């Protein structure tokens, strides 16, 4: 697991080298936008179950298929897992904005996961649309303009919509 | 790699948790001390050369013995003395790129795993490194908190090769 | 899935053994048991409708406020009773199944795994659907061993929902 | 595992329905006919050892190059694996003639076994050889009209036939 | 397959360590009682048949009962002959591989495993082999330290029948 | 695990036969041979620390991009990971010594090593240079004329060298 320090200290030492002004430059940056970086995360945790909550009544509202009897979320176990594996992608993408890099994301929750849904007759495409849609509403949550000190948070918007479609992209 | 914001993750994913202010509070306190972590980082990177230089000499005049005594493990020839700058520069290196990510985790991975197993192959003494490090202390020039940044970390160094 | 049968077969194999006598008077029971049960599934399933239709009926006279606050938990709205009405079925048709089972292997697997989750995630409250199976029990107009049958799986659900 | 039983529910299950009335009559049917497969549970594990062991005397009269040095039942490690062997299959067989069904046959015996002896070098079609040999003598033990009530056993009789021949397919 | 030379490694790299003089010691040891195991192992290779031929004999005249009952258990015809005479052989034989292998190991892996299912599913019984092989002891016709070897073989091979 | 003995008796096994007299001559040379065998291994063991550093500062004089920034021995954890492989196979060799047989080493060591080195991205032909050298320095030490009992002992050396080579073919 690194975080973005560490991704340029593992990268100068391959060439052995000390970092140059440059680089000191452009961390002294990421540190100054810290506070808003700290705001996203816990606006995202502290509404984590009416983002999961939302997003899967609106699923299963466009596709009924899948909780007729012999679909995929049918029974109350395969909708409980269901409801976990939602549960369990916004944790990693919260985490990886923390860090500021992709890595726990990839490493930890991604990675293996196609071939996953593909052996258990899970709809990864469905996957995919669940994604999308706890995005949209992360993002609102986040960039909510009220009770806080104004400011731009743009950028980081757009570093947090990259998460969600990594996600969205690697199971599909 | 071990950093404040790495450990933080993993004791909420050890649990199975989402992040809690407990953690927060702990990521913000490494963002605060980053002021102090930089200028001490960019001011050995600058200076580096010199440092590098006086240090080996410190070195020489400890223990004059191995700059004459025959044997590749010994700085009495000018490939042998080339050696011993390059390492004593690894060691300033690591140094600086523990300030850049607030924590130890560099110097752990890249270089304190397999230490004691490379300086008893190679026939290579622990206190020739830790009189080297003790005059980079003395003299990197720093003053009040960036001073305590870098020294907590040359003294880390100094503690695993005891 | 938990049947007398699938019950005798886990207990010889689970200590590399063929089957005895110990095994085989257990699935005798079961044979004998099967003419109650048998009698009991097919007049539930008969009578399948009006029990749905008087059950949802009970639960709206005992909570009325759950045919008028607004929320997509509740029956305020034509699609919230089209819900309630088909959970009611599940709960019917899981109890059915047991019976010609010879035991709670259905239920175990297709309705009480998960159960609390979900409840608490779309927030459902558990004393809805006691009061839909109160209301079946009192009804089914089953005499004897037959009625003994139906009873003992009815409970078995209102504890899981306790 | 599922039985004879919970067969038929899972398969109403995965269409969402309650059973017909032909359902409720064939299950019936299969209730009243219990006592005969009761009988040849009994009558078959109850003779055991020496369906195995005349069924590998014969077995090793008509391949004797299995017991030769370097053959494959040569040694008594190797004797008593073959023997063992014997013993397994008649069993999960036995379980199946209980339940009604194959399915505690294939998935926990069966499945996976042919890859098995071809990766250790055993001759599968002389396992199937072994195989049909235990069946011929269990159902001549099983159907035996002596010491018993009178009545009419064929139907059970091919069912039985059926679960020796699946297992003697899959290693073959 | 177990050999005082396989015991030698098995210990060193159980420990994760190079061969030391604590086991070099007893390699040599094996060495030196060769010169006894390989007198030993000739001599009972070259009389090989008149010891199975009187082997025979001596288990005949003891169970007279094997050569009148019928059963294919029993010598009570020509192939039950056969096949006690090889099996008599195959214990001979056993022998011999433990002597030139210096150990128990060839007995063990061809021979001890599976011995005691082989001898009940097939109705045989274990006092027979051991009235063989007290015969092959008492007539092998050896003096001294090879005696001594054939000896230790044997009657290891009846306190496994035991 | 074999050693030379066993190996014959194995061998006759398979085919159900005594020994030949051809086959206990044969057996009665090698233990003939035996000091010798092991004053081999008391050498190369006695000087194991010795043969494997000389070998390693060879390798990365002759290959010096190695320990260069980037370099698959760069760094004291992959420097002491390097140096620990060679311990290994030096180990493994002389156990094979001992036993007269290539078991062991094939079975414990050569086994699975070159498609382990290929995942981790280290250069097979590389290591294969460092066993050729602790390969002639070992042959030295065992066949060093001084402080010992004069006499012949070329056939074990070729035996040894055979070893050496063996595991530099399973890398490369
Ligand atoms: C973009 C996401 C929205 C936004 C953000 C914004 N926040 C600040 C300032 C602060 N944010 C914090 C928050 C924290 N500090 C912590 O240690 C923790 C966890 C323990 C949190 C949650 C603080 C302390 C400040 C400074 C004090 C203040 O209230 O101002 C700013 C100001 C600029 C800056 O980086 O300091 C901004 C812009 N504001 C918006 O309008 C976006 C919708
Ligand atoms: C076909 C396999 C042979 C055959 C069978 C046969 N059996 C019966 C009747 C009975 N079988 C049992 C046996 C058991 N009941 C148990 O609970 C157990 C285990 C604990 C066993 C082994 C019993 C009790 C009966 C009824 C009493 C009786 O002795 O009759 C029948 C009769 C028809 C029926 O299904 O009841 C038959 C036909 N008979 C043959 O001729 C075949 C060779
Ligand atoms: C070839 C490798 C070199 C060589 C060998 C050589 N050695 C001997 C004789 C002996 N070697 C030993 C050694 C041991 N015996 C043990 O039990 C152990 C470990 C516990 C060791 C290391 C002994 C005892 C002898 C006999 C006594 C003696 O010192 O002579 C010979 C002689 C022939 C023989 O096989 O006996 C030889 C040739 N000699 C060389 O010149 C090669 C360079
Ligand atoms: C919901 C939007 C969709 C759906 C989901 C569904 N998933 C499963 C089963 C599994 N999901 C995972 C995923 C993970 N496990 C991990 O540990 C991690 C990272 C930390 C991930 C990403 C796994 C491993 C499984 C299999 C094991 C298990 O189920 O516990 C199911 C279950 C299917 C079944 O039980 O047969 C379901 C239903 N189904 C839908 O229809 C939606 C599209
Ligand atoms: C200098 C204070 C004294 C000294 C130096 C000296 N060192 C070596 C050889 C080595 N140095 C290292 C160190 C590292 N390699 C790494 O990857 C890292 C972490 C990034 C470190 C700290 C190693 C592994 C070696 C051995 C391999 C190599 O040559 O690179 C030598 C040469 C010894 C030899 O036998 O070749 C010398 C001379 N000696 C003195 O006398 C100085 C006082
Ligand atoms: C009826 C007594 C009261 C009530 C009903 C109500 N239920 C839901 C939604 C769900 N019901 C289930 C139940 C099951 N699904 C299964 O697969 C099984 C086992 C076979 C059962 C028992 C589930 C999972 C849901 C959520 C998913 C879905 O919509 O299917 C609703 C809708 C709630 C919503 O937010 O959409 C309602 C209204 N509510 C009342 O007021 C009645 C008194
Ligand atoms: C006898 C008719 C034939 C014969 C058999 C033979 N089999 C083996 C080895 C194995 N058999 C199995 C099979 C199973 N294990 C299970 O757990 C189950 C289901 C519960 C089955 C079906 C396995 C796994 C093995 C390998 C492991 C083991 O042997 O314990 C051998 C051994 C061969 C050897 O030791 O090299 C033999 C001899 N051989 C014949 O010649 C007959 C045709
Ligand atoms: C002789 C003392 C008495 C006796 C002999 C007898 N043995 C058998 C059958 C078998 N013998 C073995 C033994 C081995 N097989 C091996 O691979 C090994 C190790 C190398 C041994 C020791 C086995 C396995 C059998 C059964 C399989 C086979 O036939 O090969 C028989 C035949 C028994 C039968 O039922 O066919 C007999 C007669 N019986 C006497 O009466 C003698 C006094
Ligand atoms: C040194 C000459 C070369 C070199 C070596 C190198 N190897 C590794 C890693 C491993 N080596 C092994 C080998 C074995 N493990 C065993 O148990 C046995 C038999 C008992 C063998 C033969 C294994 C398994 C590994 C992976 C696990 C581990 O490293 O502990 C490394 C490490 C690389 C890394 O950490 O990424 C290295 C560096 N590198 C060179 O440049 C030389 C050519």
């Amino acid at each position: 697991m690194l975080d973005a320090f560490a991704k340029v200290v593992a990268q100068a030492d391959a060439r052995g080298e000390f970092l140059t002004n440059a680089q000191f430059d452009a961390l002294s940056n990421l540190v100054k936008e810290g506070n808003k970086r700290l705001d996203a995360v816990n606006r995202i945790t502290s509404n984590a179950s009416t983002i999961v909550a939302n997003a899967a009544r609106a699923l299963f509202a466009e596709q009924p298929q899948l909780i007729q009897p012999g679909g995929n979320a049918y029974t109350n176990r395969r909708m409980a897992a269901c409801l976990r594996d939602m549960e369990i992608i916004l944790r990693y993408v919260t985490y990886a904005i923390l860090a500021g890099d992709s890595s726990v994301l990839d490493d930890r929750c991604l990675n293996g996961l196609r071939e996953t849904y593909q052996a258990l007759g899970t709809p990864g495409s469905s996957v995919a649309v669940a994604i999308q849609k706890m995005k949209d509403a992360a993002i609102a949550i986040a960039n909510d303009p009220n009770g806080i000190t104004p400011g731009d948070c743009s950028a980081l918007m757009s570093e947090i919509a990259g998460y969600f479609d990594r996600a969205a992209a690697a199971v599909a | 790699m071990k950093t404040p914001i790495t450990e933080a993750i993993a004791a909420a994913d050890t649990q199975g948790r989402f992040l809690s202010n407990t953690e927060l509070q702990a990521v913000d306190g490494r963002f605060k001390r980053a002021v102090a972590s930089m200028e001490a980082a960019r001011a050995l990177t600058n200076n580096a050369q010199s440092l590098i230089d006086g240090a080996a000499q410190a070195v020489y005049q400890k223990f004059p013995y191995t700059t004459t005594m025959q044997g590749s493990q010994y700085a009495s020839t000018p490939e042998g003395k080339a050696k011993c700058a390059r390492d004593i520069g690894y060691y300033l290196r690591m140094v600086t790129y523990c300030l850049v990510a607030g924590g130890t985790g560099p110097m752990d991975e890249y270089l304190i795993a397999g230490l004691s197993e490379i300086n008893s192959t190679f026939d290579l003494s622990p206190s020739w490194y830790i009189e080297a490090l003790k005059y980079i202390k003395a003299n990197h020039g720093l003053t009040g908190q960036a001073a305590v940044e870098a020294n907590a970390y040359i003294d880390y160094a100094i503690n695993a090769l005891s």
